């Protein structure tokens, strides 16, 4: 019996590893909002020049 | 037979949601309330009697209650997987908690609340025919666990009477901490369970994150290992009334065995083959070791050192393959160890219980599968040093009347504080008293 | 200096910018295909979308209007110009970032085949992590000005990702897109209609009499009176999509979201089957012929 | 358990519009009113600030007030302002004239009883009423004067209510007005004897935190009213979501003051992190503790190491463990032990929710109670007793009607709060 | 066991930046900051030199810090600079002006705190942290005061770790400034006392080894500064792979220092060879402990020939037997046996590590303690005195406020450490 077990341990590592991934590509995405926030400044600027 | 469980509060709550997850596993009860079972000869299974109820169509509901001031939790247990195993009048919530103040669910709020629980342990005392107990799951830091587990007590005590009440307590641990004014609710909650509670089990949550950390391979463990751990110790305790074995122990004998005096009813508990899957198989586990087990303090699952007093009396309950012969060597090879010492006036210091049905294993739990395991319950004077550091904070506190103004606001006279602290103090001497030897007094 | 693989890009960019046969390509397809939004100082955040026209009209313009086009020496030589100015710049590899930087500027590569959109992602592979989760948008190309000026309607959060766009025919692998991939283009935004949170199908067809189908996939609250004819044509009620004989399901499979779960979900985790075994092992254990580990009950 | 929002004057309505919008994104509900949601648990607490109109409609349970009608038209205007309930807007025909009298006695009393009016029309709506949440500044003049008016009309209706602010005091440095001084010092004495909790913010501290930790290059008053709505919606964040381990705003004021007049707390939210460097750093416990301590995230000019800690709350969002919050706040209070008040033996506070602010992976927002407070209320005095000596501008005041003892009064009865804050602060181990 | 890194001034810096290129190369991190190796050996400690950000990301834990950010935009803008995190650069706006006064008065004390705290974060990270490694030049300006003010601080409040300096000390002969003793004299005295074990490299010798050994026609910083991060990555190298006799930092410093003043060394790197010559010579243990010892290859202008070995240090890099190295060094004492101290029975210690630098069959490091490095201070006293009597440039140092009794003091001490060091050489004993 004490195979199974392993065996639904193992499964419950595969899972943690998937929400590790998402966390990581959540972060990068709000590194892109930033950039676009200050892209839309540098425009409104050069409009006024 | 049958036992009734009440759940007050937030870990009791908790601790409730592992308690019949287990229950349910272990007897095999579907989460819907079903049964199933495809042999037509052989149903002449009534185990599922101490915590179930069947109804005329078949479905099994539990013995339980659940009582929350905040809706939070019992919402959120409304909505679970559980939904219809429950009655939902069996989930009770008020509208606004007790704020962490005692005084809130003693007085103002609790008394409103209390009657409708008193009917409904009623209704559950009318579909019984031979209730032996109520076993009582809270912790004493908290502002509606202290005032109303208190007050519905009180009236469970005038009510029923001498029927038996066993509390499992989870109490401040002496320096992880979670609020600030703990100490008082502490010992304003010791001094009602000091006359209205028959036996009461003391945990302390820095003791079992410790046995985590060193006998399992968790790094960060959360509040759900506590209480499946708990909740294997509940099962462990109950399961001497629900299956065969050798040497049967009824819940009154704890009671009679343990405790010698009437004051003296705060016990501590153990558990052995606390072991991970990858460790199991490198070990034998005989009775032997798991015996030697249940008394190392690297065992105990509240932060005191028994080494620091005497034993008065040792529970030892058995289950799974165990032979009596083995039983009897192990104990007597404990008590001829040098760091163990029993108080001159009890030379028979055990109790022996060995049951046959082995420790179930829970599909997301963390232990290991055994063949067998011992838990330990134990009287101790060890204990004494537990309430000295509470009484300390406490007496660093009230020196500058630090929040006392929240409690009398709320309806408490400034001379409760004074009586509650000179009982437990009282307390703290029974325990230095019943603990002198004999022989020194001529 | 420029590898053989880098001048067979920029000679692919020119030929397909070429229209007729004439060596000559106007200042106007200059302006319209270079891609502001894949400029890398752009795309850092350091420079105004807006500067890189006066940096193209500084560039080009002096021959633009004298020979009144440009011819393919002087593309090559400012392709020469970038890697140069490529040289010296701060990424520790030179030649993969003047590769996709050409690649995405001069928006070559392959596109979903209607409003010429660039995915993120192959488009056969299943959605990953967080793109199973985030919200897609629906977009159809606009009419009044002709394919191949990039202006496109969009409708914002209407489409779960719990599909695979590979599935798809050809024709409407683009109707679909993420938020990130409509940076770019130009967008015109349309507003939605009050409804429940109800979910709707989408069918077409691939042979006449033969139907296939993509179930739940569109919210209810997408408004059927400003999409086109054709658009709303291929958007339907579910059992109205059931009833239609002769119909395939595109298989879909729907992801946990690990934004909203809670702690107390932990506790029922995997117990039918164990519930099913302790039933199986309790009644072998009443009829008899158990030998180990048996049940002991009453 | 529901809330009801009040927003006065300028400031007040301003950082009410971008607090509205961040609730509304946070729970799904588009701009016309209509639920879009993704999971029933947005749905299931949502009338803890809204109210239901009739199949589907959400509005904002709040009263939006101002003396000349150019901040409503501007917030009316804006991207959410439709969302508003029309009846809820309430504003005069003339301007305080940035002068607490103004706006305390003259245009205050003619205003006053149609927002208590519209107050209790709003409160006994709600089948169980949980505190009220007002924002305003303390140095402008409707705000401050008639700000304070309803909180003691309020507090009169509804004693055993709580009753919860925000407030915004003028930084010495960056005046904008020459009269500060004196509406700030009415505003702190109605305060004091009103108020059941109060925080304070120096708008010089969120250039600081803006400047230094984000690094921005050209903020304005929608970065500054961002960082104030963070944290106006994480301390209600237990209220409304699951947890392993709930809390209330009651159960923090009851574990943060000792003593009833000690009731003004400093606020920071710590998973700020700047435009460049968010690849370089993980989310976790010790990274959320070590920036909630660092004085550079903290929104008032006083600085912790010249006070010491009397109590601290700590409300944690996301799945994560307890073991790393107790003992955390357990090693924090004992390698720092000398700024931590002895008699209590633990000084913090910990809760945790499971349901982080979008596009994060955890966050945590502190509330801290300590003495170097006073520093602010000493610096307020200061500048008020330099030009009341000489009379600089009191005959505006003095023609409204007030009297001139009002001014010693207000004075020293700050000065009381400074040395209620100093004795506790400069105490030692004798 | 986790080492922290500081690089201080512009030789720091650039050190610094080719150390951490050698390193991340022999652990196969891309610049990208992505593991991408192909043993698990290589992963198994990567945590001594890297913290884990989120996302396979490793950061290298060192403190980047000067007083004018030229030299920082070139290090960022080198092959591998992304890698560093931006926090961990510190820089003022105004430089040091290439004296010692300032960088140890003025802005050292300006700056310094924001060192501290940075210090601070990243050590209390670290688990179990080892001791600190340090590089900086004593000739600069920043690198001198500030270097040695920081090392005092981080040994006043660490000081159970271990401190370890690689240090560049000016030259006689190739001079690039005329004020090259004040700084020089004053920094030794505050390593002396500050410092547990410091490596002395001149420039000169550099040159002698690049030019005489690779026969380069045409060497650049970048050479020195190859052959400098090949013998710092060396020494920790036994610290983090396997190998037959590990060691540490610690049991060289408890092995080579016999009593506490004596704490200077000798370096030497032997598999040095002209790529024009590698094809003519194999590599075998004789040959490496015949380079090592060969003086054409040690790293300083002083001449061990002149001077006694007090004890020795060799680490070995590679797959080799213990009979070769033991019987190497046996007979190397045995034959050569006036140049070894005679009091101490066996001075040399011996380590094995199975991982060689990539490319390389085997290799070793070398560290000596010879009385010999008495002569590169007694030439430095010496124009420092020529310079001192004349009052040369004493003003710009007594204008930042320092009192002349600083420099006999300094000069003082110097002294009695080359004393010392003469006492301990008596040749012969009666
Ligand atoms: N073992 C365990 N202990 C818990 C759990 N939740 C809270 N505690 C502990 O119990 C004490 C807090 O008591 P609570 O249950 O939160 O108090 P309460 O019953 O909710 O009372 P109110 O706050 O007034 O609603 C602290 O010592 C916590 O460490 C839990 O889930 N498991
Ligand atoms: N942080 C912040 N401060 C503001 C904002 N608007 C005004 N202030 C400040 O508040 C003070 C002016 O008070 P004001 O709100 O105009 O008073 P009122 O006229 O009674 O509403 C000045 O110190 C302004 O800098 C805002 O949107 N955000
Ligand atoms: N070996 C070596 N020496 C250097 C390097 N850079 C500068 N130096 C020497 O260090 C001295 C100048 O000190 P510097 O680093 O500029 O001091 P700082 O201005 O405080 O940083 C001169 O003797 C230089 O020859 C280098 O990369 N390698
Ligand atoms: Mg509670």
């Amino acid at each position: 019996a004490r195979f199974e077990q392993l065996a639904l341990a193992e499964r419950r590592k595969e899972e943690q590893q998937r929400e590790e991934e998402f966390f990581a590509q959540q972060r990068v995405e709000e590194n892109r909002l930033a950039n676009e926030r200050a892209q839309k400044d540098l425009e409104e600027d050069y409009i006024r020049k | 037979r049958e036992a009734i469980c009440i759940h007050i509060g937030q870990a009791g709550c908790q601790v409730g949601n592992a308690c019949w997850e287990l229950f349910c596993l272990e007897h095999g009860i579907q989460p819907d309330g079903a049964m199933p079972s495809d042999k037509t000869i052989g149903v002449e299974d009534d185990a599922f009697n101490t915590f179930f109820s069947e109804t005329g169509a078949g479905k099994h509901v539990p013995r339980a209650v659940f009582l929350d001031l905040e809706p939070t939790v019992v919402d959120e247990v409304r909505t679970g997987t559980y939904r219809q195993l429950f009655h939902p009048e069996q989930l009770i919530s008020g509208k606004e908690d007790a704020a962490n103040n005692y005084a809130r669910g003693h007085y103002t709020i609790g008394k409103e609340i209390v009657d409708l629980c008193l009917d409904r342990i009623r209704k559950l005392a009318d579909n019984c025919t031979g209730l032996q107990g109520f076993l009582v799951y809270h912790a004493v830091g908290g502002g509606t666990g202290s005032g109303l587990g208190a007050l519905l007590l009180e009236r469970l005590s005038v009510d029923y009477g001498k029927k038996s009440k066993l509390g499992y307590t989870v109490y401040p641990s002496p320096q992880v901490s979670t609020a600030v004014v703990e100490p008082y609710n502490s010992v304003l909650s010791t001094h009602s369970l000091l006359e209205h509670t028959d036996v009461a089990a003391m945990l302390d949550n820095e003791a079992i994150y410790d046995l985590t950390r060193r006998n399992l391979d968790i790094e960060r463990p959360t509040y759900t290992n506590l209480n499946r751990l708990i909740g294997q110790v509940v099962s462990s305790l109950t399961a001497s009334l629900r299956f065969d074995g050798a040497l049967n122990v009824d819940l009154t004998e704890f009671q009679t065995n343990l405790v010698p005096y009437p004051r003296i009813h705060f016990v501590l508990t153990s558990y052995a083959p606390v072991i991970s899957a990858e460790k199991a198989y490198h070990e034998q586990l005989s009775v032997s070791e798991i015996s030697n087990a249940v008394f190392e303090p690297a065992s105990m699952m509240t932060k005191c050192d028994p080494r620091h007093g005497k034993y008065m009396a040792c529970c030892l309950m058995y289950r799974g393959d165990v032979v009596p012969k083995d039983v009897n060597a192990a104990v007597a090879t404990i008590k001829t160890k040098r760091t163990i010492q029993f108080v001159d006036w009890s030379p028979t210091g055990f109790k022996c219980g060995i049951n046959y049905q082995p420790p179930t294993v829970v599909p997301g739990g963390d232990l290991a599968k055994v063949q067998r395991a011992v838990c330990m319950i134990a009287n101790s004077t060890a204990i004494a040093e537990v309430f000295a550091r509470i009484d300390h904070k406490f007496d660093l506190m009230y020196s500058k009347r630090a929040f006392v103004h929240w409690y009398v606001g709320e309806g408490m006279e400034e001379g409760e504080f004074s009586e509650a602290r000179e009982d437990l103090a009282a307390l703290e001497k029974d325990y230095e008293e019943v603990g002198a030897e004999s022989a020194d007094m001529d | 200096m420029v590898t053989p693989e880098q001048a067979a890009l920029i000679e692919g960019a020119f030929r397909s910018m070429d229209r007729d046969g004439t060596g000559l390509v106007r200042l106007e397809d200059i302006f319209r295909v270079f891609d502001d939004s894949r400029h890398p100082r752009v795309r850092d955040g350091e420079l105004a979308p807006a500067a890189t026209r006066d940096m193209l009209m500084h560039q080009f313009g002096a021959t633009a209007q004298a020979h009144g086009g440009v011819s393919f020496d002087v593309f090559m030589r400012f392709h020469e110009r970038m890697a140069e100015d490529a040289a010296v710049a701060k990424v520790n590899d030179k030649e993969l970032f003047l590769t996709d930087t050409i690649i995405g500027v001069w928006r070559l590569g392959t596109l979903l085949q209607p409003t010429l959109i660039r995915p993120l992602f192959p488009v056969n592979v299943r959605p990953s992590g967080l793109y199973a989760t985030q919200y897609m948008s629906l977009v159809w190309v606009d009419e009044v000005a002709g394919p191949g000026s990039f202006v496109v309607h969009v409708v914002r959060d209407v489409v779960r990702p719990i599909f695979s766009r590979g599935d798809l025919p050809p024709q409407l692998r683009g109707m679909f897109a993420y938020p990130t991939e409509l940076a770019g283009m130009k967008i015109i935004e349309e507003r939605l209609q009050i409804a429940t949170q109800r979910w709707l199908d989408f069918v077409w067809e691939y042979e006449e009499g033969k139907h296939a189908a993509v179930p739940g996939i569109i919210s209810a609250r997408v408004d059927p009176d400003t999409l086109p004819q054709y658009l709303r044509d291929m958007i339907v009620e579910h059992d109205v999509a059931k009833a239609i004989p002769s119909l395939f399901f595109v298989p879909t499979s729907v992801a946990v979201n690990p934004m909203y779960k809670r702690s107390s979900e932990e506790y029922g985790y995997g117990v039918p089957e164990e519930v099913k075994r302790m039933s199986r092992w309790k009644d072998l254990t009443y009829s008899g012929q158990a030998c180990g580990l048996i049940y002991h009950g009453r | 358990r529901e809330i009801v929002c009040v927003q006065a004057g300028q400031c007040g309505n301003q950082i009410g519009s971008k607090f509205w919008e961040v609730i509304s994104d946070e729970h799904g509900v588009d701009p016309t009113g209509t639920y879009q949601g993704d999971s029933d648990l947005q749905l299931e607490r949502i009338n803890v600030y809204f109210d239901e109109a009739t199949g589907g409609r959400y509005v904002p349970r709040s009263v939006l007030i101002d003396l000349e009608p150019g901040t409503m038209d501007s917030v009316r205007a804006g991207p959410y302002g439709q969302i508003f309930r029309p009846d809820n807007f309430i504003f005069g025909q003339s301007g305080a004239g940035n002068n607490w009298a103004k706006g305390h006695y003259t245009e205050g009393a003619e205003l006053i009883d149609s927002v208590l009016d519209v107050c209790c029309k709003e409160a006994e709506s709600c089948d169980c009423l949980q505190g009220f949440q007002i924002c305003h500044s303390l140095g402008g003049g409707t705000g401050s004067g008639m700000g304070t008016l309803l909180i003691s009309k309020l507090r009169e209706q509804y004693p055993d209510r709580i009753m919860m602010t925000f407030s915004i005091i003028p930084s010495p440095k960056v005046s904008d007005t020459v009269v500060e001084p004196y509406n700030t010092t009415l505003s702190v004495h109605q305060l004091v004897e009103n108020s059941d909790e109060s925080m304070c913010i120096d708008n010089e501290a969120l250039y600081d935190i803006c400047f230094r930790t984000l690094k921005l290059t050209t903020p304005t008053f929608g970065d500054l009213n961002h960082l104030v709505s963070a944290v106006v919606s994480g301390v209600t964040c237990c209220l409304r979501f699951p947890g392993q381990l709930n809390s209330d705003l009651r159960k923090l004021a009851v574990n943060l003051v000792p003593f009833p007049r000690l009731h003004f707390f400093m606020m920071g939210f710590a998973p700020l992190t700047s435009r460049g460097s968010q690849q370089y750093r993980g989310l976790s416990v010790p990274e959320l503790t070590q920036q909630m301590f660092d004085a550079k995230n903290m929104m008032q000019a006083a600085d912790p190491r010249h006070g010491r800690y009397l109590t601290a709350s700590a409300l944690f969002r996301g799945r994560m463990s307890t073991k790393e919050v107790d003992e955390q706040m357990l090693n924090v209070q004992n390698k720092n032990s000398s700024y931590f008040i002895e008699w209590i033996p633990n000084n913090i506070k910990s809760s945790v929710c499971d349901i982080p602010p979008k596009g994060l992976k955890m966050a945590v927002t502190f509330i801290g109670n300590n003495t170097c407070i006073q520093e602010m209320f000493r610096r307020v005095g200061e500048q008020f007793t330099l030009m009341f000596r000489r009379k600089a501008f009191l005959h505006w005041y003095t023609g409204e009607g007030m009297d001139e003892m009002e001014f010693t009064e207000a004075e020293s009865n700050m000065n009381d709060l400074v040395s209620e804050y100093q004795q506790y602060q400069d105490a030692t181990i004798e």
